[PDB]
């Protein structure tokens, strides 16, 4: 319900695509 | 006494007319001391008593510069540690020093029929290891070398380049500074440290707009009727994200050693501290890097070596979402049931009294 | 937690009257590193003349510490390095070509003449200076020929062949539990920080310029290892720092250190290449913004030991050292210089003041906020002395 | 590198 | 010309070793815990039970003995970087002092054997062997390489000399680097 909103908020706030990719790589490593 | 000093002329000589023309317009109380100083030896440790050719200008082995022991027959020169076996620079045997190759030649008397003879006898003797016979015979004809990887090994990884003196470089080397030979000359006080001029370091070179810092979301260009409001923007060398020097707490411009890396790249080495090591491979290009797209999405582990699509595992944002949420949910509930069981065991142990 | 402040003049404290001892060997000034190297032991002679023409000899005792022996030098350095230093000379140097590369004593630090004797004078002055602080029998100990804070255990670096600050601090540690060492040179005191990097009995604190600058050590994240973790403070700054900014950074850090560490003795290295118009430094301090640090460290009232250091312009260093010694003796000296032997070095004004430039200052308030917040967060863990 | 000379 | 196939994991091991001995200024920790003799003895003692025919065993034993002799004779000549020749000299000194000759197979680990293997094709192509014998040597070396790749997790760990201890590499002081490189 709200976690979809969390991931969309992160995708919006990062603003870029390479930065969002690096963010997803950090999340995968964890 | 007539020999010139720092001043330009002999010491017992006044200034010339050229210097005085181009440099012109047109009792004391430390007599004492030998009366007031009295020695101090109050310290604790005062008990302690207390073909006329010339040799090359580089080593034949490592191909570098230094102080060489040279060979008379051939123009080779070697460092002292670059020999076999290494020689002490003090206790050097004088007399005639020859290298391995010239010594081999003078030993065989420059006759290769004798080379036939000795090599045939050698291969007859080394019958135990007959495969390594001829090899074991050639090693004695070569001057020493240093190790350098074969080029069919260095070229498997394309981000790897041999440095100037055969050193390792891996794309994190910024570059040597070429017009920083031009920097020793410079434009006057217009420094390479990037001081006193930041109107055009806040402006995107190609597009034309301003570079906006990632953390504070402003390009503090200041105003050059008040230059104390500028804030020294710098861009990352990999993703080109701009940051202020006061936001990434750095106080420098990275100019010489390596490339500066934004806080927005994940790791390249971890040190889990549980301690274990890397989850990141090397870039094996040459078009031998094969990818895999697993048929199961929400459980695949495979490495920390993924590639994100809309051996390297191809994974998508949805599987990352699900894996993150699953991990945190199950760790949450497991730690909560552990605390639950611990506290209930505590209550039955305390009421047991 | 930084906040801007002005710079009010220096007024001495009438209560803090300390029996100062001054160490000077009339031979140290005659040993010159080379033609054109920027190191002159002549700047220690110049200073002394000023100190003697202002009448400051009637106020303190003047001594001449007996020079260190090869076996009091090896309390820190190794026997091979000290033997090399004792044996080498500019003529037999070609015979020592393997130790000139091992011990680094050929060209940045050259072999010039009576090098062993200069090192002996420095070390003996400082060990003796510190030894008179332990025997109960001084309050401040001045020795300007010391302050070679770059020399390592078995290597010379930075024009320094013998680390005598370490010998002095070892001599201090025989009676004092905790010792503090403050370094206000423009460089990093890398030898003193290396020698006491894993111990919780000496706390080093150095304010330096960090960048692509010699020696390239001393980041904010170097805080020690082992039992001496959080007992090493590095404050890196940018070019052109001024008196008010340096004051607003210096005083809170040092007050916090003294409140949580509670040292038993101090050692302040007041090398003056952080002044304006130096040959190697990049700061923009004046004479009084440089002596305010000494006055503040003297405020707290514990046994103190002031040593020399760098300084590449001779007149600026001479005048600053004279002024600092004067205010250590609880007087502010006149600004008109008296007639002394080196009167003509101090043109064109012939006054006791060092002038700053209009250089641009790049140390913003938010950078110093971040630095001081990190430093205080670290220091929070050294309280229970 | 080093300090000047 | 001769061609040898090396697994890419061992190629990355070699590139890592080239990175360490070069701009990281590290040397190896000697005497190693697992030397060349131990690796080759374990390999031969594990494989000799594999195939039954006596000829395979004779060839295996001859290859291992020749590899030992050749590493002994080649290590100082061609297998050392320039930073690691001061270590070689110090070992040679402390050996000659004790009236004992240096035997490199009982000191040096598996990374130097890997160096020798990688450099083998050029040494083979510089001699005047047969072609059958070159291909026999290459076959034996490729079999050894796959066996060693099966054990790569046992001889080539990463342990950060700077962090805990007993890694396969050690840091050098400025005196070692001054006398070794810049002399
Ligand atoms: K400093
Ligand atoms: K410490
Ligand atoms: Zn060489
Ligand atoms: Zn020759
Ligand atoms: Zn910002
Ligand atoms: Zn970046
Ligand atoms: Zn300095």
């Amino acid at each position: 319900n709200e976690e979809v909103t969390f991931f969309e908020k992160a995708k919006r706030y990062i603003g870029n695509k390479h930065l969002y990719t690096e963010f997803l790589k950090i999340l995968n490593l964890y | 006494d007539s020999k010139v000093s720092v001043t330009g002329l002999p010491l017992n000589k006044g200034p010339s007319e050229k210097i005085k023309r181009e440099s012109l317009w047109n009792d004391l109380k430390t007599f004492l001391t030998e009366n007031m100083t009295e020695e101090s030896n109050i310290r604790s440790t005062i008990g302690w008593n207390g073909i006329d050719f010339e040799n090359e200008d580089f080593c034949s082995a490592c191909n570098q510069s230094g102080s060489f022991l040279c060979c008379d027959t051939c123009p080779k020169s070697f460092h002292f540690l670059c020999l076999d076996p290494p020689i002490d620079p003090n206790n050097l045997p004088k007399g005639d020093w020859h290298c391995n190759e010239c010594k081999f030649k003078i030993f065989i008397n420059n006759s290769m029929a004798t080379l036939k003879k000795i090599e045939s006898n050698f291969i007859k003797q080394n019958n135990n290891v007959k495969i390594f016979a001829k090899l074991l015979f050639n090693i004695d004809s070569h001057n020493p070398k240093q190790f350098q990887l074969p080029n069919y090994i260095k070229e498997t990884f394309p981000a790897v380049k041999t440095g100037s003196r055969g050193q390792y470089s891996d794309e994190n080397d910024k570059i040597p500074l070429t017009d920083r030979q031009l920097f020793n000359t410079s434009y006057g006080q217009s420094i390479t440290k990037l001081d006193s001029y930041n109107p055009d370091t806040h402006i995107d070179s190609n597009s034309g707009k301003f570079l906006i810092c990632y953390k504070c979301n402003q390009t503090r260009l200041g105003s050059w009727s008040h230059p104390e409001n500028s804030r020294l923007i710098m861009t990352c060398d990999y993703c080109q994200t701009p940051w202020h020097l006061d936001c990434v707490p750095r106080a420098s411009f990275k100019n010489l050693g390596s490339k500066w890396k934004c806080p927005l790249h994940s790791p390249t080495k971890v040190y889990k501290k549980i301690y274990k090591v890397w989850k990141k491979q090397r870039l094996i290009n040459k078009k031998n890097q094969l990818y895999y797209e697993p048929l199961q999405k929400i459980g695949y582990q495979n490495n920390g070596n993924i590639q994100i699509i809309p051996k390297i595992t191809q994974i998508d944002e949805n599987s990352i979402k699900y894996d993150f949420f699953d991990k945190i949910y199950k760790s949450k509930m497991v730690q909560k049931r552990k605390l639950f069981q611990f506290q209930e065991s505590l209550i039955d142990k305390l009421v047991s009294n | 937690v930084y906040e801007a402040t002005p710079f009010d003049p220096i007024t001495v404290k009438p209560s803090d009257k300390r029996r100062v001892a001054y160490f000077y060997d009339a031979d140290v000034g005659n040993y010159a590193y080379g033609a054109g190297h920027p190191m002159k032991p002549h700047r220690i002679r110049m200073a002394h003349s000023l100190i003697m023409n202002y009448g400051l000899y009637k106020k303190m005792e003047i001594y001449r510490a007996k020079p260190a022996t090869k076996q009091e030098m090896c309390q820190f350095h190794t026997d091979e390095y000290i033997d090399f230093l004792s044996r080498v000379t500019p003529d037999n140097l070609e015979m020592f070509k393997r130790e000139s590369v091992k011990f680094n004593v050929g060209d940045d630090c050259p072999v010039f003449d009576g090098l062993y004797e200069y090192c002996s004078i420095s070390g003996g002055g400082s060990m003796e200076g510190a030894a008179r602080l332990n025997r109960g029998k001084c309050d401040v100990a001045v020795n300007y020929a010391g302050g070679l804070h770059h020399a390592k255990k078995s290597e010379a670096s930075g024009f320094c062949y013998l680390n005598d600050i370490v010998l002095g601090i070892i001599e201090l540690l025989r009676y004092h539990p905790r010792v503090l060492y403050i370094d206000i040179d423009v460089h990093h005191g890398d030898g003193v920080e290396e020698a006491f990097y894993t111990t919780d009995r000496v706390m080093t604190c150095s304010f330096h310029k960090y960048g692509e600058f010699f020696p390239g050590t001393g980041e904010l994240r170097d805080i020690g290892v082992g039992a001496g973790k959080n007992y090493a403070v590095n404050v890196p700054l940018r070019d052109g720092i001024d008196d008010a900014t340096y004051r607003s950074v210096f005083e809170p850090v040092i007050k916090k250190i003294m409140e949580w560490y509670q040292p038993s003795a101090v050692v302040l290295q007041c090398g003056g290449d952080s002044l304006s118009g130096d040959r190697l430094g990049c700061f923009n301090l004046s004479m009084e913004g440089h002596a305010n640090c000494v006055n503040y460290v003297k405020s707290f009232g514990i046994p103190m030991m002031v040593v020399g250091g760098g300084g590449y312009t001779m007149r600026n260093v001479a005048r600053t050292w004279c002024f600092e010694t004067g205010l250590l003796n609880n007087v502010v000296l006149d600004k008109d210089l008296p007639y002394n032997e080196y009167y003509e070095y101090y043109g064109p004004d012939y006054k006791l003041s060092v002038r700053p430039s209009n250089m641009f200052n790049v140390n913003t308030p938010e950078y110093l906020d971040k630095v001081m917040t990190n430093i205080f967060a670290n220091l929070e863990n050294t309280k229970y002395a | 590198x080093x300090k000047x000379x | 010309k001769i061609s040898l196939q090396i697994p890419i994991k061992l190629k990355s091991v070699l590139v890592d070793d080239w990175e360490y001995v070069t701009k990281d200024k590290k040397i190896c920790r000697l005497p190693a815990d697992v030397t060349v003799e131990m690796v080759l003895n374990k390999y031969e003692h594990e494989v000799s039970q594999e195939l039954e025919s006596p000829g395979s065993q004779s060839q295996l034993s001859e290859y291992c003995a020749g590899l030992k002799l050749y590493f002994d004779k080649c290590l100082g000549n061609m297998l050392l970087y320039r930073l690691e020749r001061l270590q070689y000299d110090e070992l040679l000194k402390k050996s000659s002092k004790d009236q004992k000759p240096l035997v490199p197979i009982r000191i040096y680990g598996a990374i130097h054997l890997l160096r020798l293997i990688s450099v083998l094709p050029e040494l083979i192509s510089s001699t005047t062997m047969d072609l059958q014998s070159c291909q026999l040597l290459i076959k034996q070396t490729e079999d050894f390489l796959v066996w060693l790749l099966m054990h790569v997790d046992e001889y080539f760990n990463d342990k950060d000399p700077n962090r805990s201890d007993d890694a396969l590499y050690v840091n050098t002081s400025s005196q070692y680097e001054g006398v070794a490189l810049g002399m």
